[PDB]
C-alpha cells in the first residue's frame, strides 16, 4: 500500500489493513486507467489520436513513491503539437514550441495527511521529479501526471497538455470520482470502519399598570458598589427619597 | 496554531484554500456564585409579584411570561414548570439525602 | 485549445449488456484482476437469481 | 471448578423455530434505531449533560 | 473493451500483459 | 441604583461635543468615574416640585 505509517499505531495499522485489504490499491490504480483508455476509446478521433496503449505495468507501481513508469500510452496519426506545463485548473496555458507523436499518460494515487493534502503542489513536484528521474524511465519527455487523493478525493494534473486534451481530462476526472467501482468500494469500506452512515393607545395602560406595581421594587435596592476610588466624597443619599 | 485552521475544498473548478485563537475556557461561562445570588434574588422577587398579579387576574402565569427569567434563580424558574411539582412538594430532605448517598 | 465539448461517459456494463451495480462492477473487476472465479454453487446461485429477475421483469 | 476450555464450534447451523424465542428473551427486536445512533450533525438535550 | 488484466497466479512477467 | 461622575477630561469632552448621537464622537471610558454612594435611614431628604405645574 501507498500510504506511510508515522509512529507505530496498531490500531490504525489494524484498520488501514482492514480498509485496504485484498489490494484495494492496486485495484483501485488498475480501475482508474482502464476508465480513462476507455474515455480516451470513446474520443478517439476527436483529438488526432491514433491509439491507446496499454504499458506493462509491475504490481508495485501503484504504491511505488520512489519511482515511476507510464500508464497510458497515445499514438498519433498526425504532429500533436504540445503547450508548456500547466495545472487541472490552469485555464490560460502558454503553447510550447515542440510537437510528439506517442503521449504518455501518468496516474499516481496518494494518501495525504493534515499537512500535505494539497494536491496541486504534490502533481506539480512529482511531475517534476519523475521526468528528471533516473529510475523512472518514460517514453517522451511530453506527457501528463494525474495525482489522486484518496483520503480527500482530489485529483490535479500538471504536465504536458495538447490541445483538446484539457476538457476530455477534466470530464474523465469528473465522472471518475463521481462513479468509479473501485473508489465507490474504498469509499464504502471507509464508512463502514468508520461506523458512519447516511402608540400612546394601548401602551399607557400597560405603562400605568405597571407603575402600579413598582411600589414593590422599592423593597429591593441594589447598589453597585465597585471600582470606587475612594478618594472622593461619599454619598449619603437617603432611603425615604430614593423611595419617593 | 493558525496552520491548523486551514482547509480546502474542491469544485469542477478546481480546489480552493481557506482559512479561519484560543481554546475557550470553562470558567468565562459559568456565572459566578455572588452574581447567581443576587440574580436569583431579584428573579424571585419578580415572581413573586408576578405571581400575585396573575392571581389578581384569576389567571396562571405561562411560559411566555416568565421566559425572560429563564434559567435565572438558585431554584429554578425553570423548575417551576416541571410535572412532578406537585410530587417534590413532598420530597423534604433531599440534599441530606444526596450527600449522605455516597455511604449506598 | 481546439475546442470542443467531449461527451466522457463512462459506465459499467456486463457480457449480458445490462447495466451494472457498482457493488458488481467491483465484483466483476476483482475476479478478473485476482485470476480466479466464483466457485459453482455461487455461479448457480448467481444464474438461479438472474433467471427469477428476467421472470418477474416479463410480467 | 477449573475454568472450562474455551473453544468455538459453529455459532449457528439452523435458525426460525425456537432460535427465534430464544433471542427474544434475550436480544428481542428492540427500537434498533435512533438509540445507537448519534446524529452527526446536531446536538439532543443539553450540550454536555451526559 | 473494459479488459480486467490479472494480478495473482500468473507465473510470467511482473509487468502486466498488454 | 449606582453613582458616577465625570473627569475633567469628559466634562470638557461633554461641552465641546453637540451631537446627540447614539454613540457620539469624542465619548471615552475615561470620561465617567464612579463613585462611592450609601444609602441611610438617619436622615429625612426633602421633596421640591414646581409650584405653577407639575413636574411630569
Amino acid at each position: 500500500t501507498g500510504i506511510f505509517m508515522h509512529g507505530k499505531i496498531p490500531t490504525l495499522k489494524i484498520s488501514l489493513i482492514q480498509i485496504f485489504r485484498a489490494h484495494l490499491w492496486q485495484k483501485i490504480h488498475e480501475s482508474i486507467v482502464m476508465d480513462l483508455c476507455q474515455v480516451f476509446d470513446q474520443e478517439l478521433d476527436a483529438l488526432e489520436i491514433e491509439t491507446v496503449q496499454k504499458e506493462t505495468i509491475h504490481p508495485r507501481k501503484s504504491y511505488k513513491m520512489n519511482s515511476s513508469c507510464a500508464d497510458i500510452l497515445l499514438f498519433a496519426s498526425y504532429k500533436w503539437n504540445v503547450s508548456r506545463p500547466s495545472l487541472l485548473a490552469d485555464s490560460k496555458d502558454v503553447m510550447d514550441s515542440t510537437t510528439t507523436q506517442k503521449y504518455w499518460i501518468d496516474i499516481q494515487l496518494r494518501w495525504g495527511d493534515y499537512d500535505s493534502h494539497d494536491i496541486e503542489r504534490y502533481a506539480r513536484a512529482k511531475f517534476l521529479d519523475y521526468t528528471t528521474d533516473n529510475m523512472s524511465i518514460y517514453p517522451s519527455p511530453t506527457g501528463v501526471l494525474i495525482a489522486i487523493d484518496l483520503a480527500y478525493n482530489l485529483h490535479s494534473a500538471y504536465g504536458n497538455w495538447f490541445p483538446g486534451s484539457k476538457p476530455l481530462i477534466q470530464q474523465a476526472m469528473a465522472k471518475i470520482m463521481k462513479a468509479n467501482p473501485a473508489l465507490y468500494v474504498l469509499r464504502e469500506r471507509i464508512r463502514k470502519g468508520l461506523q458512519l452512515y447516511s402608540s400612546s393607545k394601548t401602551e399607557w395602560r400597560v405603562r400605568a399598570i405597571s407603575a402600579a406595581n413598582l411600589h414593590l421594587r422599592t423593597n429591593h435596592i441594589y447598589v453597585s458598589s465597585d471600582d470606587i476610588k475612594e478618594t472622593g466624597y461619599t454619598y449619603i443619599l437617603p432611603k425615604n427619597v430614593l423611595k419617593k | 496554531p493558525q496552520s491548523d485552521l486551514r482547509w480546502s475544498k474542491q469544485t469542477d473548478v478546481g480546489i480552493t484554500h481557506f482559512r479561519s485563537q484560543l481554546i475557550p475556557n470553562l470558567y468565562r461561562y459559568i456565572q459566578p456564585w455572588e452574581s447567581e445570588f443576587i440574580d436569583s434574588q431579584r428573579v424571585w422577587a419578580e415572581y413573586a409579584l408576578k405571581r400575585q398579579e396573575a392571581i389578581a387576574q384569576n389567571r396562571r402565569l405561562t411560559l411566555e411570561d416568565l421566559e425572560d427569567s429563564w434559567d435565572r434563580g438558585i431554584p429554578r424558574i425553570n423548575t417551576l414548570f416541571q410535572k412532578d411539582r406537585h410530587t417534590l412538594a413532598y420530597d423534604k430532605g433531599w440534599r441530606v439525602r444526596t450527600d449522605f448517598k455516597q455511604y449506598q | 485549445k481546439d475546442g470542443y465539448k467531449p461527451d466522457v461517459k463512462i459506465e459499467y456494463v456486463d457480457e449480458t449488456g445490462r447495466k451494472l451495480t457498482p457493488k458488481e462492477a467491483f465484483r466483476q473487476l476483482s475476479h478478473r484482476f485476482h485470476g480466479k472465479g466464483s466457485g459453482k454453487m455461487k455461479t448457480e446461485r448467481r444464474m438461479k437469481k438472474l433467471d427469477e429477475e428476467a421472470l418477474l421483469k416479463k410480467m | 471448578k477449573p475454568l472450562p476450555a474455551p473453544l468455538d464450534g459453529q455459532r449457528k447451523k439452523r435458525g426460525g423455530r425456537r432460535y427465534r424465542k430464544m433471542k427474544e428473551r434475550l436480544g428481542l427486536t428492540e427500537i434498533r434505531k435512533q438509540a445507537n445512533r448519534m446524529s452527526f450533525g446536531e446536538i439532543e438535550e443539553d450540550a454536555y449533560q451526559e | 473493451k473494459r479488459k480486467y488484466r490479472q494480478y495473482m497466479n500468473r507465473k510470467g512477467g511482473f509487468n502486466r500483459p498488454l | 441604583l449606582t453613582a458616577y461622575k465625570l473627569t475633567p477630561s469628559g466634562y470638557e469632552w461633554g461641552r465641546q461635543n453637540t451631537d446627540k448621537g447614539n454613540n457620539p464622537k469624542g465619548y471615552l471610558p475615561s470620561h465617567y468615574e464612579r463613585v462611592q454612594m450609601l444609602l441611610s435611614d438617619r436622615f429625612l431628604g426633602f421633596f421640591m416640585v414646581p409650584a405653577q405645574s407639575s413636574w411630569n
